[PDB]
RNA sequence: GGUACCUACCAAUCGUAGCGUGUCGACCAGCUGCGAAACACGCAGCUGGCACUGGCGCUGUAGGUAC
């Protein structure tokens, strides 16, 4: 089986930067290499075929080259719409092989998160569970630390985080941290707090509520 | 006007079977090579199988050899992928793809379908519970409010969440579903809005889970 | 006696009595262009084998035939 080792796995570049993405075939695949672009949730789109031929319709800033077993996709100047995951593929012999992919995200200035805290609705409480939500909105970069506190008791192992893809309008991220408790455990505590640490915050920001207010 | 449309995805149990179809329009499949390529959630593309024209010769990946069978009918411009002895690691979105013409785009896949989701799990289908995330009327600045909906305890993917039946879209963030320890999925869809409109604007979240044929609408408004 | 044709000339080596010749074509494998075409299949060109086809040129030994 012919393998295609793709690098890097990801990168954050600013508009106008040149980007190079390499794929190394385990053995010779002649020039039967293609490059594809995939937006999140959409089907891939053919960028390059035969290692270096530009598919009809693809802007000229995309280019592909071969040197032995090394294949390189170059975006001369990164446009804001080039946000995507790029994949290489060998079709020299069966079975075909895709690279692991390279996720290209867009850089931007640091943006602090807007923090919100949401207690569990009574409707849910009547079912025997309590979900407390902490929302971090419109921040950059993606790195952020969320810490839950119940009556100043550090929580761990009872929360889950989920992050959106970079927003196409402002290039920021949004994160949700959900803390799950039993109805009893919830109604036997008062102070519920979410502490957020992020690069664009001089000090951690805490949002909290007292159960019943 | 080339187009590929997949169908047949759904939920099945380990050891089960399922047949996906790929209907082509704008061209005849018998004159092109047809490929099936899969993508697991948050993972890279994986070539699954392919079938060549004129010969009908078929090729498969190592991880599906002996379990999957690719075929095609011309008197019904369609291709098919039968999957037997399905395993958990076969869960993914499956794309139908056309290999381009030899003298125009080499061996590149120039046309792809939208993809169809195949889930392989022993868990049972279940619709979500939609709870509100009410805007904090207590302690809220002018023009800065956040409200949302929590879609909890459902399986399998996907659920779609809209706001005001499609009218409200600016500032909406619907997070990717996370799998809970219970084996069920949960997510939240939030939206930011000026607080001045909190009392004079009714906010609806429309959640929909197709596998369970569940369609719920939840009003989100302050509390007490 | 001469010319022409014909029949035979150990073994091995394609063949031949022997020497040289590898042919429209046939077969094996490979490469390339093209056929809606990665494999298979069709058309064409080329490369290396092979000698199925056993022809062609030269040149004998006898026997025979014709003149
Ligand atoms: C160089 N050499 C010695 C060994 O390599 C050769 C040996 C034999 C040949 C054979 C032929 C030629 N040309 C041939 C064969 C059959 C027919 C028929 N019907 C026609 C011609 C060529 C060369
Ligand atoms: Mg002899
Ligand atoms: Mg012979
Ligand atoms: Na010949």
């Amino acid at each position: 089986d012919i393998q295609m080792t793709q690098s890097p796995s990801s990168l954050s570049a600013s508009v106008g930067d040149r980007v190079t993405i390499t794929c190394r075939a385990s053995q010779s695949v002649s020039s039967a290499v293609a490059w594809y672009q995939q937006k999140p949730g959409k089907a891939p789109k053919l960028l390059i075929y035969s290692a270096s031929s530009l598919y009809s319709g693809v802007p000229s800033r995309f280019s592909g080259s071969r040197s032995g077993t090394d294949f390189t996709l170059t975006i001369s100047s990164l446009q804001p719409e080039d946000f995507a995951t790029y994949y290489c593929q060998q079709s020299y012999s069966f079975p075909s092989t895709f690279g692991q992919g390279t996720k290209v995200e867009i850089k931007r200035t640091v943006a602090a998160p807007s923090v919100f805290i949401f207690p569990p609705s009574d409707e849910q409480l009547k079912s025997g569970t309590a979900s407390v939500v902490c929302l971090l909105n419109n921040f950059y970069p993606r790195e952020a630390k969320v810490q839950w506190k119940v009556d100043n008791a550090l929580q761990s192992g009872n929360s889950q985080e989920s992050v959106t893809e970079q927003d196409s309008k402002d290039s920021t991220y949004s994160l949700s941290s959900t803390l799950t408790l039993s109805k009893a455990d919830y109604e036997k505590h008062k102070v519920y707090a979410c502490e957020v640490t992020h690069q664009g915050l001089s000090s951690p920001v805490t949002k909290s509520f007292n159960r019943g207010e | 006007e080339v187009q590929l449309v997949e169908s047949g995805g759904g939920l099945v149990q380990p050891g089960g079977s399922l047949r996906l179809s790929c209907a082509a329009s704008g061209f005849y499949i018998s004159y092109s090579s047809i490929h099936w390529v899969r993508q697991a959630p948050g993972k890279g593309l994986e070539w699954v199988a392919s079938i060549s024209p004129y010969s009908g010769s078929t090729y498969y990946a190592d991880s599906v050899k002996g379990r999957f069978t690719i075929s095609a009918d011309t008197s019904k411009n369609t291709a098919y992928l039968q999957m037997n002895s399905l395993r958990a690691e076969d869960t993914a979105v499956y794309y139908c793809a056309r290999q381009g013409y030899r003298r125009r785009s080499g061996r590149g896949f120039d046309y792809w379908g939208q993809g169809t989701l195949v889930t392989v799990s022993s868990a049972s289908t279940k619709g979500p519970s939609v709870f509100p995330l009410a805007p904090s009327s207590k302690s809220t600045s002018g023009g800065t409010a956040a409200l949302g909906c929590l879609v909890k305890d459902y399986f399998p993917e996907p659920v779609t969440v809209s706001w005001n039946s499609g009218a409200l879209t600016s500032g909406v963030h619907t997070f990717p579903a996370v799998l809970q320890s219970s084996g069920l999925y949960s997510l939240s869809s939030v939206v930011t809005v000026p607080s001045s409109s909190l009392g004079t604007q009714t906010y609806i979240c429309n959640v929909n889970h197709k596998p369970s044929n569940t369609k719920v609408d939840k009003k989100v408004e302050p509390k007490s």
